[PDB]
RNA sequence: CCCGCCGCCUGGGGAGUACGGCCGCAAGGCUGAAACUUAAAGGAAUUGGCGGGGGAGCACUACAAGGGGUGGAGCGUGCGGUUU
RNA sequence: GAGCCCGGGCUCCGUGAGGGGGGAGAAGUCGUAACAAGGUAACCGUAGGGGAACCUACGGCUCGAUCACCUCCU
RNA sequence: UGGAGGUGAUUUAAAUGC
């Protein structure tokens, strides 16, 4: 007998087996409880605006060294401290301290910061409801306050 | 013809004050501040840097008053040249 | 190794369990 | 009271230079326990060698400061 | 190769740990996560290098045996350093 | 027959000195633990001891050691 | 020709290296 009971009336055993053994998929367990949804702030969401507390630059990882542009932003309803990775070359410039900065994830919600960056779970898109890739190109719009 | 590199831009002379381990050293800088400084791997594999050495420090663009990279370490003869040229003082070296 | 760990785990446990017991 | 002490560098093995501590009254002070405590402060190897403690590496200031912490007179201690 | 049942597993490390409960005189046991982090953890065999691994065989930049000598001095020379 | 209130008990949310560990950074220090019999084979459960890697006892195991010595087996 | 035990075992050869 390769595992399983096989027999007309047994099925229930089957039926509980699977479920018992389903909870060894971390991902499945996690969603079905909602640990994905509780822990890594957002309250689950696509994105979150937040006030730029300051600008900080951190070091790169193991084979690497280079100053990544990171913000510290506070999500507003979430009310949680988030350090964050900023796309683009010049950028850290166009972000004034205490402009609104909308924030997203970057590269699988699992926790995985991209290979270079240690911490950074997240991405920035915006400065005063106009984005960073729009501010890398000179023409498209340029910033205020 | 002796030639000795000099700090450029916002770089500063500094005297290494303490080895902190793993490519980090505290450096007493010519602006009177101590900075916690990284030795880049490229420099780490070229020179031996010790407490008391005179170095060039590049302050980081953020927390410029507290952090930097060591970008050059002077030899003793170069230190003597810098003294003679007035780029540093003996009082600064000794601390 | 597992010698190590068992006694480290035990010492951690005891010392901490000492700190709980106290 | 009246307990003086000398702390100085002493040749050792791999590393650079050991650290020697002498001058304790061995009838009152247990060097074995002192050494164990000092070894934790410096995180290095060490032994009681006769009426002295020898620590691997240079830990003169560390040791002096710890001895003061432990109740030994600041003025009884000399680092050479 | 088939047929019947049962236990257990579901990448690594965190951790066989925390908490909770149960058991145990105590020492402990049984049960048993998560936050976080990683592009590996691993297994077998192949080759090579290696071992204060084993056998066989040579060598004269080998060692023994042996003859001479360098290292002591003065000088010649090239260098390290210092001086310029 | 509601809301309302009062005294106590229990639980949960926002937040706090202090405290634990992880994956790391790999230029300081101590040692040589394992990986070659790693230079005292190694692991293993249990117990004590040591700053640390770890050592030792007792029992087990070979995922065990290199010839040698003795014993068996296609 | 290839496999399993039982016990002598050898201290004359030294720690580390980004």
């Amino acid at each position: 007998g390769k595992k399983a009971p096989n027999g007309e009336f047994a099925g229930r055993k089957l039926k509980l087996k699977r479920k018992k053994f389903r909870w060894s998929d971390i991902r499945y367990k996690r969603r079905v409880l909602r640990l994905k949804e509780k822990s890594d702030p957002l309250e689950g969401a696509p994105q979150a605006r937040g006030i730029v507390l300051e600008k900080i630059a951190v070091e790169a990882k193991q084979p690497n060294s280079g100053m990544r542009k990171a913000v510290r932003v506070q999500l507003i309803k979430n009310g949680k401290v988030v350090t964050a990775f900023c796309p683009g070359d010049g950028a850290i410039k166009f972000i004034d301290e205490h402009d609104e900065v909308i924030i997203e994830g970057i590269g699988g919600p699992k926790g995985g910061s991209m290979g270079d960056i240690p911490g950074i779970r997240y991405k920035v898109v915006k400065v005063n409801r106009v984005s960073l890739k729009e501010l890398v190109k000179g023409r498209k719009e340029k910033p205020r306050r | 013809v002796i030639r000795v590199p000099l700090p450029e831009g916002n770089q500063l002379f500094g005297v290494v004050e303490q080895a902190l381990g793993a490519g980090w050293m505290d450096v007493r800088c010519e602006d009177g501040k101590i900075r916690r400084c990284r030795i880049p791997g490229k420099l780490r594999r070229r020179v031996w840097i010790r407490v008391g050495d005179l170095v060039i420090v590049q302050p980081w663009p953020v927390q410029s008053d507290k952090r930097g990279d060591i970008v050059y370490r002077y030899t003793q003869t170069q230190v003597d040249w810098l003294l003679r040229k007035g780029k540093i003082t003996q009082e600064f070296l000794t601390g | 190794m597992r010698w190590k760990w068992i006694k480290k785990r035990i010492r951690r446990l005891k010392r901490q369990r000492k700190k709980e017991r106290g | 009271e009246e307990q003086k002490i000398k702390i100085y560098v002493t040749k050792r093995r791999f590393g650079k230079l050991m650290t020697i501590i002498e001058g304790f009254d061995t009838s009152v002070i247990d060097l074995k326990e002192l050494a164990k405590k000092l070894k934790d402060i410096c995180a290095c190897g060490g032994t009681v060698k006769d009426n002295t403690i020898e620590l691997q590496g240079d830990h003169r200031k560390k040791v002096a400061e710890e001895l003061v912490k432990m109740g030994f007179s600041r003025d009884s201690i000399e680092i050479r």
